[PDB]
């Protein structure tokens, strides 16, 4: 098993000399093939001037991922890894890495170019390499990005935009981050737009209705560790229809921001090539 | 015997790549492994026709106009099974019983249709792959009157 | 009749037989020895054979030709409907509540629908695989 | 002959706009189960994605056009966005056929 | 006869092992191949890293008997643990983040620097498939569910957070269950940490400030049979201790799954 | 031709493609033939069974 | 495809004003629209 | 752990009964035991059958059961393989639902379609075989929602408002195909997912941030959208916004709120088991990615 990709366009020996330098990569492709097309290839398929991240993530999430191996006369032999089975990655070049490290895909976001990013147009058409980057960091990076979604309805405050100006300098191992602002010239992303409601909907619903399903179970006894729960749910303090409906509006929200939480892990790292030009790692998913 | 009733299995109806008359467009070349085979580019040597009646008119070219072309590979893979507990019949070479004759004979005529299913049968394939080849290769019409 | 046009494009799913056509010794393919993968033993012992053929154009024109030819069979219906707004937009109602259940009398839609997941995640992810949803398709008014 | 016929469709901020369009349809609830034949020709997004396509596709038939004989050495071969186009062929010049 | 490739290679190895390069103050115990490698996301730059045995957790956890506490206090006085309880036990009831299981020794060199080989996957075994090492969990922190044997459970590193008194002790379990689906694994958690869950509220009621996070982490680390499973016995270092021990342990080393 | 004979892939299972002939020296030709055509492998004699 | 209905026709019997249009399925029986 | 399963058959089999299980071939069969040669009485979901006639607790019981995928049928055996992880096997539709390239798929238990087909396909002294249904992701945790909902709504109610939402609830639809669905209502099973749900429902309610749980009303007066519209009748009951907080305790606030968003959507939430590749044109077969 081998999966192909055929390029149209005329290859520069200047372009194919930087291609050669990519031994492998993580090369997303939406529809496993026998052959395809490498307008097909990367996230550049899925780019969008508007919705920005978090789209880019969840057409992410269904890319089956593949190695590539070699290259030859206007056509790539990419190779997808079987499971389990150890593999030399190469990185996208955003963070240094070390031994015994969690990694996953995270979409794009360049700050000039990375460590490893020999740039290849073949006219208009770009690949954009997704991220391999550890666990906490994307983790991290989600929770700054939402947390962008948030203080970015209100700027004016210069407590707030002195908070923006705290929270964009991310750090690790001798990194130098700052990350960037999803919300361009003011407006809101449609996607953190979406994101945030999808959290503080149930913010609010949750907050609503806490007190008379615990309510029931409350005159109920056994370890009785949720009766005591209520108490602290009065801290912050009647239709049917709409408590049908209610519910429905409910788990809509809270699931696909379940997305936006798990990650799954797609390699874990051991030995480290010199410089970091290299990492061979544990394929998963 | 209380009563009888007929069975039968057909065996599939052959096709070969070059019988068919799709091949006269094929240019097949048997090969050992698509290994060595690196390079994409193919060389090839075109004669130009010339007509000499001009007195003031001399060809700039000497007519031998190189043109390369690529390659392009694509995988041809299929499942396939056969039975081990029946390739046992196979392995122990019995001869003691006529029944057990006929059951070695079922074992063979079994394993070998289980292969001819599939060996030639993959030519619908290969007829296939290169259809879908050719059919890369061709422009629409619409394109080709104008162009 | 009010003063209003109303036309309605409707889209139709014609299956075509296309004709084709290529040269003499146009192209030249290759193929390689039938090398099979011996899968790990499990009674039920499957294979996988693979081979690989490369394929070059000798032509040094399009030597190949295809058109558009002829229907078999038109799977669309060719039937005619409106489109069902209160369906496709499901959250909208009349700010008045008796007038928008008197509205549902006339259009005979039931109640207004509940949240559903296509619209929150569509509204996130514009649509081109949603491309082909392979349902019925129907006229669609334009005033 | 005339320079325009439909205020309500061609124009910018239309009801087409605010319908079909999908960037004001995302201000409204709405499914993708019911697909809209004209959807299409109403997007800022579709139509232009189509229309580059083809702008660009014209233009490497017109490089292939001339044969190999009088050419420079170069493949011939089907651009991309041609048989792919077959599907949607009257609607990839949203020239809306028939 | 020609070509006779089978006589070329001697043994595979399905395992995939790596080497670890430790600090001459842990390789105390952790000598027997039989021992979890885990990195500690130091805060300090120099090292970011550091390798810590499962039996160095120990020392800190409530759990445990403070009899083999009071034995483990007189083992790892050295460059290691007085450095790891000066990072780990800082840690404000965050551990799952600060470590990262890395599967277990195959082999362990000596000298200054004691580099240890450890798979992350497969059967850790000698070389030339001859001696079958074996896994060797501490003997109190082992405990099953279930007490009946399974036909085959699979084995996990519960990480429980206490929030009752004002300094959090944490405690570990490693425990083996025939139990393989999550949805239902939590489920058998829920009612029998009450007093845990119970804790998770426990800080709402008191502490607002510092976020209260998980009663415990699951992840899976490999099967075993209930055969395989035994409760021996161990030495290094004249200082003798019974241990869990496991026989023929598969490593398959899940990520771990945070949940309250 | 064939894009490969059935004879091929026999040793690639490590069955001897001299056994198949084995096997027709084994069956005495008389139940053999009867069996082919109980089989379907030879269409133009083909008779219900 | 795409139909017209209901439009003005611009120039005693006087013209009677459209309001209702019909087409064809592949059943060939006239469909209504209205 | 074995590669493969055997079974032994009582009742013997005659064409139409061989040739049901042939038409079965390469299509997920659950066992409980795992053993080499399991019996024909162990086998399949029948064994959790339950005059009670429940539901959820066929699935609680179906959540420890492996799965293992049938090949080969040689006769009076139905010689199962197990399942590896990681990798791919082609397997047959079971649960009346289409499919589609890529998306997860997950095993629920079955339920009558509705016209019910009621094709048992074997049957013996009284032993059936039920295969559990391989469904969409979207489809096999949308029903779970159903039934929590199910839960919650049954408290403090009149019999006729009991069942007034159930018109609506138990009449899932989804790719044109509808379903009813028969439901424990109270089960225990339930009960106890609906104790972890409210205790997740309460501290989702409580680690929200100041201005998380305000930001619906901070956007309120800053738009104008349907959708909003409809967000704005749920929040109230029957226009000021605050801002304060230092920037680094959203760090925290946030954070252990994404655990309780899993812990409330775990129950939902269920173990994926096939990623569809080549789908069959005639709708049947489906190579999946990865396994049980």
């Amino acid at each position: 098993a081998n999966i192909f990709c055929t390029f149209d366009h005329k290859l520069s020996i200047a372009d194919v000399g930087k291609l050669t330098k990519l031994v492998a990569a993580v090369v997303p492709i939406p529809q496993r093939l026998h052959l395809i097309k490498h307008y097909q290839l990367g996230l550049h398929q899925f780019v969008d001037h508007t919705r920005g991240y978090v789209r880019l993530r969840g057409l992410l999430r269904n890319m089956t991922l593949t190695l590539m191996r070699r290259v030859e006369g206007n056509q790539i032999l990419l190779h997808v890894p079987t499971h389990g089975l150890l593999y030399t990655v190469l990185n996208t070049g955003p963070v240094t890495w070390e031994k015994g490290d969690a990694l996953c895909v995270l979409p794009p976001l360049f700050h000039g170019p990375l460590a490893r990013e020999n740039l290849l147009t073949l006219g208009q058409w770009e690949l954009v390499l997704p991220w391999i980057v550890p666990m906490p960091l994307a983790l991290e990076i989600n929770q700054r990005l939402l947390i962008m979604g948030l203080f970015s309805l209100d700027r004016s405050y210069e407590e707030v935009k002195a908070a923006v100006q705290q929270l964009q300098t991310i750090t690790f191992r001798d990194a130098t981050f700052t990350i960037p602002d999803p919300v361009i010239d003011q407006h809101l992303l449609i996607d953190m737009k979406t994101a945030c409601l999808s959290m503080s909907m149930v913010a609010n619903l949750a907050s609503e209705l806490t007190m008379t399903y615990v309510r029931k179970l409350a005159l109920e006894d056994s370890s009785m560790l949720l009766v005591k729960c209520q108490e602290l749910l009065m801290r912050l303090d009647v239709s049917p229809d709409d408590e049908i409906a209610r519910l429905s509006a409910l788990f809509v929200m809270l699931r696909q921001l379940d997305d936006l939480i798990r990650e799954q892990v797609v390699f874990t790292v051991c030995d480290v090539s010199p410089d970091n030009k290299s990492a061979t790692c544990i394929f998963k998913g | 015997f209380e009563a009888i009733f007929g069975t039968f299995c057909n065996r599939l109806e052959w096709v070969y790549f070059l019988t068919s008359g799709l091949a006269a467009a094929a240019h097949a070349i048997k090969f050992h492994d698509l290994n060595k085979l690196t390079t994409g580019k193919m060389l090839f040597h075109v004669q130009v026709p010339r007509v000499a009646s001009g007195a003031g008119l001399p060809t700039s070219r000497q007519t031998t106009i190189m043109v390369t072309k690529y390659s392009e590979k694509s995988p041809i893979t299929i499942p396939f099974e056969l039975s081990a507990a029946c390739l046992t019949y196979l392995r122990e070479t019995f001869e003691g019983t006529i029944l057990d004759k006929i059951l070695n004979v079922e074992a063979m005529h079994t394993v070998l249709r289980a292969l001819k299913n599939t060996a030639d049968a993959m030519e619908r394939g290969l007829i296939h792959s290169f259809l879908q080849t050719l059919l890369r290769k061709a422009p629409p019409y619409f394109v080709v009157q104008t162009l | 009749h009010p003063g209003f046009a109303l036309t309605a494009v409707r889209t139709d799913t014609f299956e075509v037989d296309m004709l084709l056509y290529s040269g003499k010794s146009c192209t030249s393919v290759i193929i390689n020895n039938p090398i099979v993968t011996k899968e790990e033993r499990d009674i039920s012992t499957t294979y996988h054979v693979t081979q690989n053929i490369n394929t070059v154009d000798m032509g040094l024109g399009y030597t190949s030709n295809t058109c558009v030819a002829y229907v078999n069979r038109v799977r669309t219906d060719m039937g005619v409907r409106v489109q069902d707004l209160f369906r496709v937009f499901p959250m909208n109602v009349y700010r008045h509540d008796e007038v928008d259940r008197w509205i549902r009398h006339a259009a005979g839609v039931e109640r207004p629908q509940l949240l559903d997941t296509e619209t929150i995640s569509m509204l996130t992810f514009g649509s081109m695989a949603a491309a082909t949803v392979h349902g019925q398709k129907a006229a669609c008014e334009l005033i | 002959f005339a320079a325009t016929h439909n205020p309500w469709a061609s124009q910018a901020g239309c009801l087409s706009d605010v319908l079909y369009n999908t960037r004001h349809r995302e201000r409204l609830g709405y499914n993708s189960k019911f697909y809209s034949p004209c959807a299409q020709y109403f997007n800022t997004e579709e139509i232009i994605a189509a229309n580059k396509t083809l702008f660009k596709t014209i233009d490497e038939y017109l490089l292939r056009a001339k044969d190999c004989i009088r050419g420079d050495t170069d493949t011939q071969y089907v651009c991309v966005e041609g048989t792919e186009q077959l599907i949607e062929n009257p609607c990839r010049l949203t020239q809306e056929a028939l | 006869n020609t070509i006779s490739v089978r006589y070329l290679y001697h043994a595979d190895h399905q395992a995939l092992t790596a080497r670890f390069f430790v600090p001459e103050g842990l390789v105390e115990f952790e000598a027997q191949p039989g021992a979890l490698l885990i990195r500690m996301e130091t805060g300090c730059d120099s090292p970011r890293h550091l390798y810590i045995s499962l039996y160095l957790l120990g020392i800190r956890a409530s759990n445990v008997s403070a009899s083999t506490r009071c034995l483990l206090e007189s083992v790892y006085t050295a460059s290691a643990a007085r450095a790891a309880l000066q990072w780990l036990d800082l840690g404000p009831h965050l551990l799952h983040r600060r470590l990262e299981t890395l599967g277990c020794v195959k082999t362990v060199s000596l000298g200054i620097t004691s580099l240890l080989t450890c798979v992350m996957r497969g059967y850790l075994y000698n070389t030339l498939k001859t001696e079958v090492f074996a896994l060797m969990i501490p003997k109190d922190m082992y405990l099953t569910w279930e007490e009946t044997r399974g036909r085959l459970q699979y084995v996990y590193l519960i990480i429980v957070y206490d929030y009752d008194g004002p300094e959090t002790r944490p405690g570990i379990y490693v425990l083996t269950s025939s139990i393989a689906h999550w949805q239902t694994l939590v489920d058998v958690a829920r009612g029998k940490f009450a007093r845990e869950r119970c804790s998770f509220v426990n800080r709402r009621i008191t502490r607002p400030r510092q976020i209260p996070l998980c009663t415990g982490v699951i992840q899976k680390l490999g099967w075993c049979l209930a055969d395989d499973i035994h409760t021996s016995f161990l030495v290094h270092k004249e200082l003798k201790l019974s241990v869990v021990r496991l026989d023929n342990f598969s490593v398959e080393l899940g990520d771990f799954r945070e949940f309250v | 031709m064939e894009n490969w004979s059935a004879l091929e892939l026999l040793p690639k299972v490590g069955i001897p493609t001299d056994f198949l002939t084995h096997v027709k020296t084994s069956a005495g030709e008389e139940m053999f033939e009867a069996l082919r055509i109980y089989y379907g492998d030879d269409p133009e004699r083909y008779n219900i069974h | 495809f795409f139909f017209p209905v209901g439009l003005y026709l611009p120039e005693t019997v006087r013209n009677a004003l459209p309001t209702t249009a019909y087409l064809l399925n592949r059943d060939r029986a006239v469909q209504k629209i209205d």
